[PDB]
RNA sequence: UAUGAGUAGCGCAAGAUAAGUGAGAAUCUUAUCCACCGUAAGACUAAGGUUUCCAGGGGAAGGCUCGUCCGCCCUGGGUUAGUCGGGACCUAAGGCGAGGCCGAAAGGCGUAGUCGAUGGACAACUGGUUGAUAUUCCAGUACUAGAUAUGAUCGUGAUGG
RNA sequence: AGCAGUAAGUACGCAUUGAUCCCUAGGUCUCCGAAUGGGGAAACCCAGCUGUUACUAGCAGUUAUUCAUGAGUGAAUACAUAGCUCAUGUAAAGGUAACGCAGAGAACUGAAACAUCUAAGUACCUGCAGGAAGAGAAAGUAAAAACGAUUUCGUAAGUAGCGGCGAGCGAACGCGAAGAAGGGCAAACCAAGAAGCUUGCUUCUUGGGGUUGUAGGACUGCAACGUGGACUUAAGCAUUAUAGUCGAAUAACCUGGGAAGGUUAAUCAAAGAGGGUAAUAAUCCCGUAGACAAAAUAGCGCUUAUACCUAGCAGUAUCCUGAGUAGGGCUGGACACGCGAAAUCCAGUUUGAAUCCGGGAGGACCAUCUCCCAACCCUAAAUACUCCUUAGUGACCGAUAGUGAACCAGUACCGUGAGGGAAAGGUGAAAAGAACCCCGAGAGGGGAGUGAAAUAGCACCUGAAACCGUGUGCCUACAAGAA
């Protein structure tokens, strides 16, 4: 699980060949990184889009 | 021959004292279903 | 008739306890030989003993209480 | 501090008046020897010991519903003797 | 009622207009034994406090509708109370007043 | 409420007489014989039972019949420890588990730690004693541990080894 | 004006002086339990500390954890850091009637079977909340002038649609009613500080600036409107719950055990609602209608300055206006929408803009037109449901009913457990409960007496029905019948 990626994995709903109503579990990346100190010092885990947006402002956010 | 409860003092106990059935956040809810039902006793 | 005087009279002035319910929560507050009467029988009489712990009570309860 | 709460006459009442014992009772957040000090205090008389036991409660039917009677603590009063005793 | 009394007459019931003093009503009862009226008899057993029995003219209790106050000059009615003086006046209608 | 039906059964073993008891005795009590078990059908002791014990009284139901008798009923007593068993010691098997781990959640795992006896640690044993408690009440002997009272003397010597 | 709950049942007693009682507030509040000094099976054990007061005591309190906030500490390893210690803050853990929201989420069914669908995203389960919740201020709908946040209801109407196009599921628009409130921020900028003080700093902190659609703000102009909205503070006012108070209006006769019934008359009137009373009451009582009453009590509402942030306005130097954001690919899902021409929205994953000459919507999509300004946050009200508090209402129901439960019911009882789950109210007006006497071991009876009544005698009103009877007139012991 990862915070600031916001959600988890969530639930969902697998489809198939003239489908035959199965379910899937959505699970986003998980990428235990620790990047920055702004007095950080924390290993935590991330999710690869705001590994690609660690420069969009997340370097304390 | 032979039947089922011969049983002791932890015998009778140890699946049903109230920290047992405390416990496991669940046991407590079905006590909480014999509160809210409010039959002879709780814990037994 | 009896109980109003005798219990209204005692002890709502505000001297203390170990300063005045020195007659309550110290010397009546052996409530021994009257209950110890109690159970040995020969009493014939017997309002005294809530009567007097109910005085007692009102001993602690207000007076040893209020401060 | 008078928290003992009665005496207990039986026929061996009087063999403990004999033998300088007594049948006391108190309440049952108690310590024999803490109720042996008070009835040192309150009394003046020289304990040896108490003894231990208590009494279960007689749950049988009093009335038309069960009479759950309570037990309490059978304070078997062991004095020594030089001592006053106490005939009531 | 408040507190009986004095003689009270009983209009309805087994003895008409029989009038008879009380004090010992207890309104719990709401129901009044008064003497003279409702005369029960018991049949009690020679035993403790009546070694003989057998007779006790103790009287029944009749309904607060069957017992009927009367102020003192033997008038009866509905009792107009609290209306005069300091805590309490009790009075009857038609009445001569008093208590 | 029948019915079957006053039939099945009366739940694996033998009592017997006399006397008492009472109102009423087969079945209650005693005496006296018989009989049975007796590596038990004895005594003592786990779990269990939760007062059933005993004393006195009574016999609405219960007792598979009777019934004065009773584990039935009313009333009243009856279980006593420094050393007996546990706890105030330790700990297995195990459980719970702050930390941490992972997990939709709840959770489930788990380091430290924590309890957890059936275990391992340790002082009391003879005699008498009731209706009933006895290693518990007391005669005799102890020992264990502590206390305060009292000539030490440097001594204690740990979670470490 | 007696009290001495239940109710007998006793006793000392207690009390118009004002009790008992009712209400309000305060008091103490055994132990367990979120349960929390530590362990522990529920009613436990063992503590430590601080004073106490005395003891190989006792008393009183402090000592669970997490979070947050400080303070100190300071390993590898110098600072630091981790980590540790202390202090402060119920915070907050927990119990929860029903409604909500959010996640997680089936099956049975039905489709005459069934794999698509349905059932339903319902059963369950978990979490998060309040008196309601969400709910919301157009990056909207619509299609011509067409309006102007939501919400609920009716309508449209099973209409449009979708769908092994089976079986089914299913709109919205517009209109009608209720209810009808929107307001901040970041941004841009401006000022202050501190600082990359690597100077001119271009990041942080504070306060203005202003929250925008026909753009709006900043820059140049320039106006003080009560405001839950530009302060849902405090002070008075008023009144309600929270104790209750007063409160009208009648006599006789007949009957009976008893009148309120029948009969004779009279009254009242904001009270002839209802209930008791030995038998049906307006005038007997409770009451009732009305009219008063509360210190404390929980409130509601009104007036007051204050409890504070907003306006218009012309112009447009450039900036701003909500970046992994819209979008695009794939995989999903919801939207009536089952991938389809599929809109549109929201997910994972990947790629990735423009930014006011802008951007978006108008059911693929390309132009013209209409509307709007997201990608920042809050928003009462109308609504849902009651464990609850009364005020109550019944073409509800009368003891197999009515709650399982009118009764000591979740009782007894079963089962180790989760669970299940019974039976039963009525004497008489009043116990006035049958004194005594006799039978009887006793019970029970029988006389007496009791009461209107004793077939009325304690599970007692009324008492069938099956069953058992006892008496009774007739008939049957040469008969083999749906009787």
């Amino acid at each position: 699980e990862c915070y600031f990626t916001g959600r988890k994995t969530v639930s969902s709903n697998n489809r198939s060949h003239a489908m035959n109503q199965t379910k899937r579990v959505v699970k986003p990346n998980l990428q235990k990184v620790t990047i920055l100190e702004n007095g950080e010092l924390k290993t935590v885990w991330a999710s690869a889009k705001a590994l690609k947006k660690l420069p969009a402002g997340v370097e304390r956010v | 021959m032979k039947r089922t409860y011969q049983p002791h003092k932890k015998s009778r106990k140890t699946t049903h004292g109230f920290r047992s059935r405390m416990a496991t956040k669940n046991g407590r809810r079905v006590l909480a279903a014999r509160r809210r039902k409010g039959r002879a006793s709780l814990t037994v | 008739k009896l109980s109003e005087t005798k219990s209204l009279l005692k002890d709502l002035r505000a001297l203390s306890v170990e300063e005045l319910t020195t007659r309550e929560a110290e010397l009546k507050k052996e409530l021994f030989d009257l209950r110890f009467q109690a159970a040995a029988g020969r009493l014939e009489n017997t309002a005294k003993l809530d009567e007097v712990k109910k005085t007692i009570a009102r001993v602690k309860t207000v007076q040893a209480e209020l401060n | 501090y008078d928290i003992i709460r009665k005496p207990i006459i039986t026929e061996a009442s009087m063999a403990a008046m004999d033998q300088k014992k007594y049948t006391f009772e108190v309440d049952s957040r108690a310590h024999k020897l803490l109720i042996k000090q008070a009835v040192e205090a309150v009394f003046d008389v020289k304990v040896a010991s108490v003894n231990t036991i208590s009494v279960k409660p007689k749950s049988k039917r009093v009335g038309k519903y069960t009479g759950t009677k309570s037990g309490y603590k059978k304070a078997i009063v062991t004095l020594t003797e030089d001592s006053k005793t106490i005939e009531i | 009622f408040v507190k009986t009394g004095d003689t009270v007459k009983v209009i309805a019931g087994k003895d008409r207009g029989t009038t008879g003093k009380v004090i010992k009503a207890l309104p719990k009862v709401n129901k009044v034994v008064v003497e003279g009226v409702a005369i029960m008899k018991k049949h009690q057993k020679p035993n403790s406090e009546n070694p003989s029995g057998a007779i006790l003219e103790i009287e029944a209790p009749i309904h607060v509708s069957n017992v009927q106050v009367l102020d003192k000059n033997g008038v009866a009615g509905r009792v107009g109370y609290k209306v005069v003086d300091d805590k309490k006046v009790r009075f009857n209608k038609k009445s001569g007043e008093i208590l």
